[PDB]
DNA sequence: GGAGGCCAAGATCTCAATTTCGTACAAGAAATCCTTTG
DNA sequence: CCCTTCGGGAGGTGCATCCCGGTCTCGCTTGGCCTCC
RNA sequence: UUAUCGGCGAGACCGGGAUGCACCUCCCGAAGGGUCU
């Protein structure tokens, strides 16, 4: 049981994006800003932690193996416990006096749950935020516009029947008329929305009410439309993401990591390297990363750390350096005494 | 820039060239050195004393010019016992808040309405002294003709033009913070503004 | 059941451009920048993805075939769902109970929607952005100006009738008058902009509407003819753009469909736009590499090279994927 | 044997419930502007 | 020494947790009992 | 300022779990041309 600190850097082979509910606002998709609005953005440690937790869950699924039809022995509740730490069965207390010492045996027999904790049990693995090293390493990506296929290319018209061509005609006519109507609704409702700024606090409620009914009017105008519900022609708003090649300093810590727990974490990193995807917008191939981490241990009471080795994840492969990390991976792979159905 | 003072953006007086302005953080005491170079200097002003107590309402110069106890020879406040007559009207605490959202510089409609009403209640020539030109704009837009000629100080307009125009035809004169030490004379020495209306105290913005 | 990563390069046969709405400002058309104004422009993954999705859709309709008159059996909603990913009928929703475990059967029956996904259905294909390898390799192309043909070459005077000659002279004189008027009004607009707020914006809108009305007070020639053309930013010919795609958890059928779509795209290797200037033509080579999860290194399944001379595919894995997609008759795209 | 210290015991009872500064300003000059233009 | 285009259009939805556990005191005087001198 | 004088103090980890993601080609058109060993 020793602490392992993975200090390293993540290069972004492709743009790296995430949508945190608090971070996003009415303006559009934005990364959390590591502070106030204009502060430098960071990739959440939450998305990284969830990605690696799912990778570890798949590692454990493969290690236990699948029956001939390809299903896992684990119950669905066990899948949720392992990868998301939700006990749907409906019993996991925290201060259970009888669970005071059951944590040790549970951790020994369930390396994944020890590594990634659960409700009531601390998680030995702590994945920090990824913060860009330099400046201007982020920007708006993926912005575009959904267009009508038959209007961009006319060769698709010879595929449609006359009745279907009429359907497209009605679709476009409904689009135009409902869009001008919705634009008028939008302009009048933002006309009174800017009066919110200088309004009596009592009148602010009335302004909010009027905005809400105008939004309901927008919804009704979209509902009365028959051919389509949402407009085919539309500008797709861009999302904020780290640039390609962006170098983000990253920090992780497995506190009091056993050999098997650290081995499981390294196996999770290895399996993650197969699909090195962090965050969202899989379309546009966002999330591909090339991450290298130096694993350093620190025996308590010592004045300096010891660099056990380096974990380098590249599109060309996963390089494990240092005999200690190989030993941890081998110990995890060779320890058959794990019970994840706890 | 960072070490001391204020940063900003400048447009040169001639040729209108973009520039990035900074503040010299050690020339603040050089002016005091320059004053002390004279055999005996006297800084006198009509508003130099923040308070009525000399030895506590004068530290703004004591610190701004860097004057320590070496250069505090006398600190005295002299005001006339009786000079003119002053009636005071004030907005009480229940008066509407000036800014509904001062961070975005949004004047509350209630306060603007009350200011417009009170200005419309005047019956003689008056000098309204706003703080911002934006506030001048908003009160001018909300306010209309109230039987009293209105006059406005456009942003950047030299106060001489507005004051000359308003002198011959007195009445409501809205002036922004551009006028700091210029008062409208009545062109023969007589007072031509029975009312001096400070719409809002010219609070300085936060300097983060 | 493997995740295929296509890593490679796109060489630019003719300049490559894209008009991203957020990227382009009133200053001028600019390629979407990889962070800030001064970074290296990239070609969006969105345009590549849309082009290859339309290619896959054409592959699917061709494989399904047409009737005697030459009509695709699909309907408009099906066409849009396949290539556009938009449910005309509105019968799509995310996180819907009941769709649970319909993903596998739907993907097997509809490989295209499995690849590119739909609203609420994750798309297996992720089409990265094209990043230039070296510095430069981008610049302003197009440019030039539309001009009055009739003042450049004069043989057309022998074609036009006298009434049409009078019409042309009236057009030229009235466009000169409109040009001077618009130059004056735009100089006034620029001076007002240099002056500096909501009232100013309203005045600007009113002045723009007056400009539009002046352009509407034009009997014949409302749009100016002898007008400069704003250049569009693009990547230079021969620009090497590093490109990364990935089919996540792709079946043999899905990957085969993707390779077929790649071939059909290579039929007309156009990306982005300015097709008038033949922009978008590209030759691309991609090493397809799989990575069995748990393994330390990936294995190269093969290579696909797109070139005007042809499409080369090497590695029996890619041939097997294409043959599996073609042979599998159990696809149902009319879902 | 006396004279310091440590501990226990001694009557019942007093009244009351809390919440977030300030908003926008800019004059007559050595200047460096400058240096022109050439 | 020309002359700077049109506008299209701007999302649908999810779901918003559980639980601990809230202290001693003492505002004085006196004698009984313990060891100390 | 109806007197004089009097630190209220000492101890405590609040922590434990979560991928926010899922779909969109922004394209549509133009000769910048002509004058001088």
């Amino acid at each position: 049981m020793r602490t392992l600190n993975f200090n390293g850097k993540i290069s972004t082979l492709e743009p790296l994006t995430v949508t945190v509910k608090n971070a996003v606002s009415t303006s559009g998709h934005r990364l959390p800003r590591n502070g106030g609005f204009n502060a430098a953005p960071y990739f959440p440690g939450t998305s990284i932690r969830g990605t690696l937790r799912h990778a570890a869950h798949k590692v454990i699924v493969d290690r236990v193996g699948l029956n001939a039809d390809g299903k896992s022995p684990f119950d669905l509740a066990e899948h949720f416990m392992l990868a998301q730490g939700v006990d749907i069965n409906g019993e996991a207390e925290t201060f259970a006096p009888g669970e005071i010492n059951a944590g040790a045996e549970l951790r020994s027999k369930n390396p994944l749950i020890s590594l990634f904790g659960r409700w009531g049990l601390s998680g030995k693995v702590g994945i920090g935020n990824a913060i860009p090293d330099g400046d201007n390493q982020w920007g708006m990506f993926g912005g575009g516009a959904r267009s009508i296929m038959f209007q961009r290319d006319e060769s698709l018209m010879e595929f449609l029947e006359t009745d279907q061509v009429d359907r497209l005609e009605r679709l476009l006519e409904e689009q135009a008329e409902a869009s001008v109507d919705i634009s008028q609704i939008k302009t009048e409702q933002d006309a009174l929305k800017k009066a919110m700024k200088s309004a009596d606090k009592d009148t602010k409620a009335e302004l909010q009410i009027k905005v809400r009914e105008l939004d309901e009017k927008i919804q009704a105008r979209k509902d009365q439309k028959q051919e389509s519900r949402e407009s085919i022609r539309r500008p797709i708003d861009p999302y904020e993401a780290f640039i390609t090649g962006a170098e983000l300093s990253h920090r992780m810590s497995i506190k009091n990591a056993t050999d098997e727990e650290a081995g499981l974490f390294i196996s999770a990193l290895i399996r993650f390297a197969a699909e090195p995807r962090f965050g969202g917008h899989a379309n546009h191939n966002c999330g591909l990363v090339e991450a290298h981490w130096t694993v350093t241990t620190w025996k308590p009471g010592e004045l300096v750390p010891v660099t056990l080795g380096e974990i380098v994840i590249t599109p060309n492969g996963v390089e494990i350096t240092g005999d200690e990390l190989f030993a941890m991976v081998k110990a995890f792979n060779e320890n058959q005494s794990f019970d994840f159905t706890a | 820039g960072l070490s001391g003072g204020q940063k900003g953006v400048g447009v040169s007086n001639k040729r209108r060239e973009p520039a990035l302005i900074a503040v010299n953080p050690f020339i603040g005491m050089n002016v005091g050195r320059y004053c002390t170079q004279w055999r005996s200097a006297l800084l006198t002003s009509a508003t130099l004393s923040i308070t009525s107590t000399p030895e506590t309402g004068m530290e703004w110069l004591c610190k701004a010019l860097g004057l320590t106890s070496d250069t505090i020879s006398i600190r005295k406040i002299f005001s006339p016992d009786v000079y003119g007559s002053m009636k005071l009207t004030i907005a009480g605490a229940d008066f509407p808040k000036v800014f509904n959202d001062p961070k975005e510089q949004i004047f509350s409609g209630q306060w603007l309405k009350a200011v417009v009403e009170q200005l419309s209640c005047i019956q003689g020539p008056a000098l309204v002294l706003t703080a911002s030109h934006y506030e001048t704009r908003m009160i001018a837009n909300q306010l209309g003709e109230v039987s009293q000629p209105v006059y406005i100080q456009k942003a950047g307009q030299a106060l001489s033009e507005i004051i000359k125009q308003y002198q011959e035809k007195p009445g409501i004169l809205i002036s922004a913070g551009a006028s700091v030490g210029v008062s409208p004379r009545g062109e023969n020495g007589e007072q031509i503004f029975q009312d001096l209306i400070i719409t809002r105290i010219p609070f300085l913005p936060p300097d983060r």
